[PDB]
This record gives C-alpha cells, sequence and structure tokens, in this order.
C-alpha cells in the first residue's frame, strides 16, 4: 500500500544513559518480513545493529551492541522497538528502520549492509538521531 | 510522505532481440525503491528466450559499440557454461546490477557506461563496459573490484576485450 517507516525516540543521553526507539510502519504488517535497525555514524559508512522476524519472534544483534541492545515489536500496533542502554560515543547515529529487498534476504543482514549498504533496502525511513555526550 | 533514496546516476534497462528497432527500453529510473519495483517485475535472466540480452546503462548511452561513451571502450567478460545458468546467471546479474547503481569502482565509477547479460544457447555471458581501453588503471580496478564482488577463486582469469577488437584477444587479465 502506501508504505511508510516513521522512527523516533532519539535525542541526547550522557554517557551510560538509556533510550527507546519507536518505529512506526505502515502499508505492510512487520510479520510479513524481516525489519532491520540499522545506524549511520557521523562521515562514516550503514551499521547494521539488529534484526527481528515478528512471525517467530527471532532476533540477531551485531557484536558491537550484544548485551545493551534490545530488538522487539508490537505487533497490534505495527511498530519496531529498539532498548539501548550504557550508551557511549561508539553509539551516536542516526538510526533507520529498512526492509532488506526480496532477492537479498537470503543473504544475511550483516553481508547486506557491508556490501551493499542503503541499496541492499527496497524500504528505510529518514531515521531518528541518537548523540551520547 | 515516503522520501524515496536517490542513485548517484539515472539508469535504463534495455531489452535485445536478433532480427534500433529491435532494441526495447524496459524502464528508467533513480531511486533505490523504484530499481527494486523494476527488478520485482520483470522476467529473470535465467527464464530469458536463447538469443535475448537485457542491459543497464547509464541515462543518455545507448547499449552499443558506436555510442560515443563506447566507441574506444571496452568490456569485462564473464563466460557460463550450460550448467551454470540454474546457479550462477541470476545471482550474478543482480551483483551486476547492484555494483553499478551502487557506484562501487571508487575513482572509476565514471569509467562504466554499464552492463549486458547475453542469453545463448551454448553459454551465457554477463559484461561491464567501461568507456576507455587504454586506461590500464581504471581498467583494472574496475575488474579486481568486479571480480571480488561475483566471489571468484584467484586461479580462475576474466580478460578486457576492446570493442573494436571484438567487431572483427584480450587488452588485461585479472
Amino acid at each position: 500500500s502506501e508504505v511508510q517507516l516513521v522512527e523516533s525516540g532519539g535525542g541526547l543521553v550522557q554517557p551510560g544513559g538509556s533510550l527507546r526507539l519507536s518505529s512506526a510502519i505502515s502499508g505492510f504488517s512487520i510479520s510479513s518480513t524481516s525489519i532491520d535497525w540499522v545506524r549511520q555514524a557521523p562521515g562514516k559508512g550503514l551499521e547494521w545493529v539488529a534484526r527481528i522476524s515478528p512471525s517467530s519472534g527471532s532476533t540477531s544483534y551485531a557484536d558491537s551492541v550484544k548485551g545493551r541492545f534490545t530488538i522487539s515489536a508490537d505487533t497490534s500496533k505495527n511498530t519496531v522497538y529498539l532498548q539501548m542502554n550504557s550508551l557511549r560515543a561508539e553509539d551516536t547515529a542516526v538510526y533507520y528502520t529498512g526492509r532488506v529487498a526480496k532477492a537479498l534476504n537470503s543473504r544475511s543482514p550483516s553481508f547486506v549492509v557491508n556490501t551493499y549498504s542503503s541499496i541492499g533496502f527496497d524500504y528505510r525511513g529518514q531515521g531518528t538521531l541518537v548523540t551520547v555526550s | 510522505h515516503y522520501i524515496k533514496h536517490p542513485l548517484q546516476n539515472r539508469w535504463a534497462l534495455w531489452f535485445f532481440k536478433n532480427d534500433q528497432a529491435n532494441l526495447r527500453l524496459i524502464s528508467k529510473f533513480d531511486t533505490v525503491e523504484d530499481f527494486w519495483a523494476l527488478y520485482n517485475h520483470i522476467q529473470l535472466s535465467s527464464n530469458l528466450m536463447p538469443g535475448c540480452d537485457y542491459s543497464l546503462f547509464k541515462d543518455g548511452i545507448e547499449p552499443m559499440w558506436e555510442d560515443e561513451k563506447n566507441k574506444r571502450g571496452g568490456r569485462w567478460l564473464i563466460t557460463l557454461n550450460k550448467q551454470q545458468r540454474r546457479s550462477d546467471l541470476d545471482r550474478f546479474w543482480l551483483e551486476t546490477l547492484l555494483c553499478l547503481i551502487g557506484e562501487s569502482f571508487d575513482d572509476y565509477s565514471d569509467d562504466v557506461c554499464g552492463a549486458v547479460v547475453n542469453v545463448r544457447a551454448k553459454g551465457d555471458k554477463i559484461a561491464i563496459w567501461t568507456t576507455e581501453c587504454e586506461n590500464r588503471e581504471a581498467v583494472t580496478h574496475i575488474g579486481r573490484v568486479y571480480k571480488e564482488r561475483l566471489g571468484l577463486p584467484p586461479k580462475i582469469v576474466i580478460g578486457y576485450q576492446s570493442h573494436a577488437d571484438t567487431a572483427t584477444k584480450n587488452r588485461f587479465v585479472v
């Protein structure tokens, strides 16, 4: 339908602080596919954060965020969340939700994002900013 | 409301059948979304009728030798046997499409004119066309980058042919 991915919850935090990001998705059900959080650090490439397949509730995290970040979903509201704790300079970036293109969903999200970057996503939002200082 | 992600260049997807009137524009696109929209609604290369070509070329470049941005150019050729039609053809073509629209050749992306997939009875071919076949630096870099992205062993050797040589032997190998 009229597809939409709207990220929010981003802002300014002190080192060690915590935030919850939201993404309200329209035009396709989040249980039809896997949704990816990805971030862009200042003047550096697109970095995969976490994946969620709400159909099964299966998830996976980048080694950089394991233990600190949690991906979740409210299937009734068609919204995905990212709970972030113990934030630091490493985590300062704009955060996007994106759907990896059909033809590429056989390959891992770490590969799709490192190799194809922005062009791996058939849909991706304009993102929300997270600054740590 | 939804904001599309623009590509660095406007691209045109062509279809060719053997005997200007033989060559047809499928669609043009200049965003990541409009590309995937096209790719998901056109037949795979593996399912095309023998003696037919798909080609992706930058906007304003005809996918023909005699085009002025192709005249002094050449191509990196990938040669596929009959068995590889099912396993590698469709995969190697999408990797070529993504390479081009992704501007994946650093300083030498402006040398890339487009890419061609040939669907033939004897054996299928994929080629990236560049603009100057005497530019050792630009051609050699585009070759190494391409060969890696396809995931071919170092022992597998690919050649670069001038279009002037083909219109009758490689200028480079990598």
